[PDB]
DNA sequence: ATCAATATCCACCTGCAGATACTACCAAAAGTGTATTTGGAAACTGCTCCATCAAAAGGCATGTTCAGCTGATTCAGCTGAACATGCCTTTTGATGGAGCAGTTTCCAAATACACTTTTGGTAGTATCTGCAGGTGGATATTGAT
DNA sequence: ATCAATATCCACCTGCAGATACTACCAAAAGTGTATTTGGAAACTGCTCCATCAAAAGGCATGTTCAGCTGAATCAGCTGAACATGCCTTTTGATGGAGCAGTTTCCAAATACACTTTTGGTAGTATCTGCAGGTGGATATTGAT
């Protein structure tokens, strides 16, 4: 039974990923996250569809830019696998703190 | 009747752009020079812009620019990339990247 | 209107799996297992922010529904111009 | 049935000087529409506040030509100041 | 010669409001006359977009109210709500 | 005559307010309450960074408010901080502040 | 003794900034390289407060013109006007 | 003949400098260097001397914000000691990069 | 532990730089009053598109396994902290002059305004085409041995 | 290096979603033309406040020494990647209906003057004082033994 070593599989999906431009977060669960959230400030609110794409689209290119940042904290620490840590140092240093 | 567009050699809308400064409440007046110069600014910069995507767009065997080659044009062009560095271009994806250190072996 | 759904921990939408991919187009070659709420946590920031904004913009309109321009306007004040939906 | 106004057709004009086989979907003219808008804002709006700062209430050529050497990096505003003084130079000479 | 107008007299004021026997360096009252004329531009800022967005020619205290909500954090953004809400109230029933 | 300051019931100027929104391009027209509102909230913050910079001053045996008083103000309130997260207050210097880690192993 | 003017911001004086900075140990390299973001850091102020001051016809460069090109930079200055 | 340890002055001088505001940099050296990088765009510039001021202060205050996040990379990388690539993660993540 | 060097704290003193109180003044807001313009709420209603739902299509959750990464341990050698003072750079202050800023001037270019042409947007109906996603089928890449 | 599992790369291949195409109209642009107002450039000049420099101040360049920090090496332990497996949840196409937005009517509120009163800024002048440094003396910290 054949087996890739870890890592492999793992660049193979980083090259994938940096290929292709799709949303990666699923559409349905995103949008009651978003609704759920919306609801807790005001009630009874409607979206256009385009709305919750607006901030699909803007919340993933958030979170894949905050992962690079995040990577270079690990990296930075002689690391290769990202942690909490550099999350948080890479939030402090952007001045969301 | 020729347009004030014509008149300065320009694709781009004078008129439209005259107009937007006035509605747009920037100043109590606007010289007639100023669209004028707005309209090239913005012209020049849109050629520039669609110059490299559409180059992109050729490297991809490609004859739709579609938004991931404007997001490989003004991200792999430095100037572009900072003018524009607090954007986001919807479905534009990012840059082939890994670090050094990720790779296999030695 | 007769009933509607209550919403709940839908911030467990945002699987494993979805994460990690977002990870990997950021170059993210390992993770380890403490990232995954981590990332929850920061989104939720991240949308609670946006999204107080983007309602405020609808509430002074008054409409009863976001528009994606509402979302755009809110993107341009925190520094987070988005191009591609109007705006 | 309201009216919405676009840069599209003149995007698509000047698309088709640059790269006359080469066609655009409608979502990345829509990105070109918001940049568009966008770098209008941004220019003036720099040219509101320099008029201001220097107690004026015109904006003029000179005014938008600062504010695009404020906003544009190095080698941008070098062109987009000889392309806009052009456009005037031209422009004067024209009516 | 000119005019150089400043918010220092009414920053004195509602210092002495605040903390009477306690005084205030020129160089800190310059601070305070920048934050005061930062925020006002922030706010009237905000007020100005708000009134675009929504096609209306005219800035009302409706618009400063959302431009504070979008500015100021939780607690602040509600006592300058308040604070402002009191004032116009104050100067409607007044003759 | 009685100015729109005393009928509001604040210290900070309306007339002057309502003047500096008219010259300010902000819109074509200015509504009567605005000045009275924005004026009330520029006060309002004003009194609250007196306040706590009047206190700082206190503390540090002083009657005179400088700008480390506003700056030790500032940055010591959650909010306050947030609002000038990206201003500079010259000669503010900063908060005494040393990672732990730096501390010698008692 | 010709000195480089960049070389009048000594290790010294990098050693107190750092200092401000809650910073304990410093490695010898770092003087050079603060001594170059200092340098880009006027750069582009500088670049922006000259334009402003072309822009009046001045031969001056102003507390104002200064103020403005921080503000734009997103390092806004209280404490010179504005 | 007395000595104090290493890092026992450096504690000294981050609790002096802490507490007080004036700038670090002598007056004049920074002067030169503003007329340098100005002489660059504009020949025969004058200066207000609030100008030069003003500069130094914005210049000084980024310093020293610079140094805390500097700081922040070398202990995430489990150091005290600063080092180039810790300024040059800081200014990475800070987007000046 | 003791012990001495030296930093640090505080109470009191005091000159003066920087804060403040006061008067006479004038240009310039800021306010009061009357004539005029219009922006936008309301009220009605066409109609886009949003919430909602049934069926169909593919990604997610979970457990097992072990490769290899992280974090602890130890250690040597390199590299920065501390150290003392006269050389030499910066600070301080005194003095001519550059240019900023205040003032008046007058016209090129600004707004305004009303009929006159042009055009960019949509809207309805039509044919066109680039490429996504399916396939099979030859060429890498990876990891066991 | 050699063999084999499986990912990868094209090349071609049909349907079709999305793009491009006209024919007709039209409201609102944009232009045109003429009368009416004025912003700001241009020219002269008064006086700050800026560059310069002499004399005074006092911070930093310097080389030595070694404390203690950084980074290399080694390694146990365990976390996180990979992949098999079982199946739930999302995606996708179809349809009554809320509210957004389009048009028009009508008044409360805002602009626009001009005129009447005041206030906030400056400026000359004199007046006042909080506190930065200096002193002096006790007490804490740090480092040596
Ligand atoms: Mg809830």
């Amino acid at each position: 039974p054949h087996r890739y070593r870890p890592g492999t599989v793992a660049l193979r999906e980083i090259r994938r990923y940096q290929k292709s431009t799709e949303l990666l977060i699923r559409k349905l669960p995103f949008q009651r996250l978003v609704r759920e959230i919306a609801q807790d400030f005001k009630t009874d609110l409607r979206f256009q569809s385009s709305a919750v794409m607006a901030l699909q689209e803007a919340s993933e290119a958030y979170l894949v830019a905050l992962f690079e940042d995040t990577n270079l904290c690990a990296i930075h620490a002689k690391r290769v696998t990202i942690m909490p840590k550099d999350i948080q140092l890479a939030r402090r240093i952007r001045g969301e703190r | 009747a020729k347009t004030r567009s014509s008149r300065a050699g320009l694709q781009f809308p004078v008129g439209r752009v005259h107009r937007l400064l006035r509605k747009g409440n920037y100043a109590e007046r606007v010289g007639a020079g100023a669209p004028v110069y707005l309209a090239a600014v913005l012209e020049y910069l849109t050629a520039e812009i669609l110059e490299l995507a559409g180059n992109a767009a050729r490297d991809n065997k490609k004859t739709r620019i579609i938004p991931r080659h404007l997001q490989l044009a003004v991200r792999n062009d430095e100037e572009l990339n900072k003018l524009l560095g607090r954007v986001t271009i919807a479905q534009g994806g990012v840059l082939p990247n890994i670090q050094s250190v990720l790779l296999p072996k030695k | 209107k007769r009933h509607r759904k209550v919403l709940r921990d839908n911030i467990q939408g945002i699987t494993k799996p979805a994460i990690r991919r977002l990870a990997r187009r950021g170059g993210v070659k390992r993770i380890s297992g403490l990232i995954y709420e981590e990332t929850r946590g920061v989104l939720k920031v991240f949308l609670e922010n946006v999204i107080r904004d983007a309602v405020t913009y609808t509430e002074h309109a008054k409409r009863k529904t976001v528009t994606a321009m509402d979302v755009v306007y809110a993107l341009k004040r925190q520094g987070r111009t988005l191009y591609g939906f109007g705006g | 049935k309201t009216r919405k106004e676009s840069y599209a057709i003149y995007v698509y004009k000047v698309l088709k000087q640059v790269h006359p086989d080469t066609g655009i979907s409608s979502k990345a003219m829509s990105i070109m529409n918001s940049f568009v808008n966008d770098v209008f804002e941004r220019i003036a709006g720099e040219a509101s506040r320099l008029a201001h700062y220097n107690k004026r209430s015109t904006i003029t050529s000179r005014e938008i030509q600062t504010a695009v050497r404020l906003l544009l990096p190095g080698e941008l505003a070098k062109h987009a100041v000889s392309e806009g003084t052009k456009a005037v130079t031209k422009y004067t000479s024209a009516k």
